[PDB]
């Protein structure tokens, strides 16, 4: 009984996502939208989120974990806040792919007042 | 790379039963030293009760192939902070720092909720109140007993008992309970 | 795998002229039998088409 | 009564069992002495689902601009490659085709969804009919490529095309066309 953490960075232009132990110091597997798929366009796709939840799973079947916990994060703060579409697509790819899945957390860093929100409001 | 470094267990505090948590593996016995391990009441204690509040433990010492951890506090997780905030309810945040028995310092954020939109003067009564009901418990209770009341939820019905009377509190929670001393 | 499932009822159409349909069929041509998973199918779609698909863990979306 | 009915009074369709088994409820294995029934696709749509599969592989072998009008050769043509089929090839003709019809017509197809705020069309499943439409298309395209400008038949052409769709001989037109739209269809996932 291995259990790990998967860390889904999830945004409107990719869905970078990163595995770690508990402790969260030694990653295990990892894999960007770029890393498997060529195209930048569809690296944020939830097709393309799947193909790196299986792609990561085989990878934790061989290292010896069959569950991992989620922490999903948008890029948050003064950037796009709310989650990304790849996160509940590689999170169902994982359980497809026979990996359990327990809790599953919205981690995305939240600011209350930060730094200046850079933005042109209508463009 | 993967094969040359080697694993080791937890073992958690010993007031929670010394309980299990995870296995990490690091390539170095040292490596593991200062490594904050997030895990729930729930987990600890194998109950789907506690499972919103995520705690905070630190490694200690490798004591062979199980790293002994610290309990350096909790904290109520994002979504459900954001869930028990709702509209006609001034929360009452709060932030104070207090000595244990044992000497543990602990900067607790005792929050507080109200039924209705309450008004200032209440909010500062609930917020004085509750400052001092929490250094009343670090005072009178060690850090263990304490920390057990706070993390379980002993402290939030102690403040719901103790600060009821100047405002119907809607719901009291301790969202934060960074550690800092030993 | 190549797995199917027959289309056993038609929520309506999809698409912008018409185009392909909302379907939901029922896999029951693998290991995943008794999974009915939301499909999008173009052409003259009708009730009970044994439908053969490359890859079956996917699902069209809720419209 | 049903009088043991063959095609062209030499191959009988009930003894053929369908492979692609969501293609069997659609192409039609029923029994017909003639293979032109004339069929009534206006009354509603596919009309076609209880028509005869060797009449619609030899009206959709009359693609070309002279073809129209022209059953009587396509069905010569359909004689012959099954003929052809059979000798070069000794097997169930019909079934041959079948398996050529199985093979070669398109699981899945692209279609535009601007769905994302992007002009892309999405990969989608095909229709039963849809894909043996197209499946019927390519294998007119491939006879009619073959046979145009060549020393070979149209009906050898077209026993060509079936021998290499059916036995998934990778060098058919029709073959090279199913995989090049599903690799479409891969590339719009
Ligand atoms: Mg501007």
């Amino acid at each position: 009984m291995k259990w790990a953490v998967a860390h889904i960075k999830s945004s409107f232009n990719n869905t970078i996502i990163t595995v770690t132990d508990i402790t969260g110091a030694e990653t295990i597997a990892k894999s960007s939208g770029g890393m498997v798929v060529k195209a930048a366009r569809d690296e944020s796709s939830p097709y393309t989120a799947m193909q790196m939840a299986g792609q990561l799973a085989d990878q934790l079947k061989d290292k010896g974990i069959n569950g991992i916990h989620i922490r999903v994060r948008a890029p948050g703060g003064n950037k796009q806040r709310s989650p990304g579409p790849g996160a509940q697509a590689a999170i169902r790819a994982f359980a497809r792919a026979g990996i359990r899945i327990g809790r599953i957390e919205d981690v995305t860093p939240v600011p209350h007042d930060g730094t200046r929100p850079k933005g042109g409001r209508r463009v | 790379g993967w094969k040359s470094k080697e694993w080791y267990n937890i073992e958690a505090p010993v007031y929670l039963n010394r309980a299990i948590v995870g296995n990490t593996m690091a390539g170095d016995p040292s490596l593991l030293v200062g490594r904050n391990v997030e895990t729930t009441v729930g987990e600890l204690t194998n109950d789907m009760t506690k499972n919103n509040t995520k705690v905070i433990l630190r490694i200690n010492n490798v004591v062979g192939d199980i790293a002994t951890t610290d309990l350096m506090g909790h904290e109520l997780t994002t979504d459900y902070i954001r869930s028990i905030v709702k509209r006609q309810t001034s929360r009452i945040d709060a932030n104070v720092d207090v000595k244990t028995k044992d000497g543990y310092v602990i900067r607790v954020k005792p929050t507080c909720f109200t039924i209705k939109r309450a008004r200032s003067s209440q909010m500062q009564a609930i917020r004085e109140m509750m400052v001092e009901i929490v250094k009343k418990r670090a005072a009178e209770s060690d850090f263990e007993t304490f920390m057990q009341e706070a993390i379980l939820g002993r402290l939030s019905a102690a403040i719901y008992r103790q600060a009821k009377f100047i405002y119907p509190l809607r719901r009291v929670e301790i969202r934060k309970t960074e550690v800092e001393t030993i | 795998g190549g797995f199917a499932a027959e289309v056993i009822d038609v929520i309506g159409n999809t698409g912008m002229h018409g185009e392909a349909s909302q379907i939901q069929c029922r896999v029951l041509e693998g290991r995943d039998k008794g999974r009915v998973i939301t499909r999008n199918c173009v052409g003259p779609v009708r009730i009970g088409d044994i439908l053969m698909l490359l890859e079956t863990s996917r699902e069209a979306k809720k419209l | 009564m049903i009088f043991l009915y063959k095609i062209f009074g030499k191959w009988d369709p009930t003894e053929v069992e369908v492979k692609d088994l969501g293609i069997k409820r659609y192409v039609s294995l029923t029994p017909v002495i003639v293979p032109h029934s004339s069929g009534k696709h206006a009354r509603q749509q596919f009309n076609k689902s209880e028509i005869s599969i060797v009449e619609r592989l030899a009206n959709n072998l009359m693609r070309t601009e002279t073809n129209t009008g022209k059953k009587q050769v396509t069905l010569r043509a359909v004689e012959e490659a099954f003929d052809i089929v059979n000798k070069k090839t000794k097997q169930n003709p019909i079934q041959v085709l079948v398996d050529a019809i199985a093979n070669a017509g398109p699981r899945e197809e692209v279609v535009r969804l601007k769905y994302g705020g992007i002009s892309v069309p999405k990969a989608v499943d095909t229709a039963p009919q849809r894909r043996v439409d197209t499946a019927l298309r390519y294998i007119s395209m491939g006879t009619n490529a073959a046979a145009f400008k060549s020393k070979r038949s149209v009906a050898e052409c077209l026993a060509t095309e079936l021998i290499g769709a059916a036995n998934r001989d990778t060098k058919s037109f029709s073959i090279n066309r199913k995989d090049a739209k599903e690799r479409v269809a891969k590339a719009a996932r």
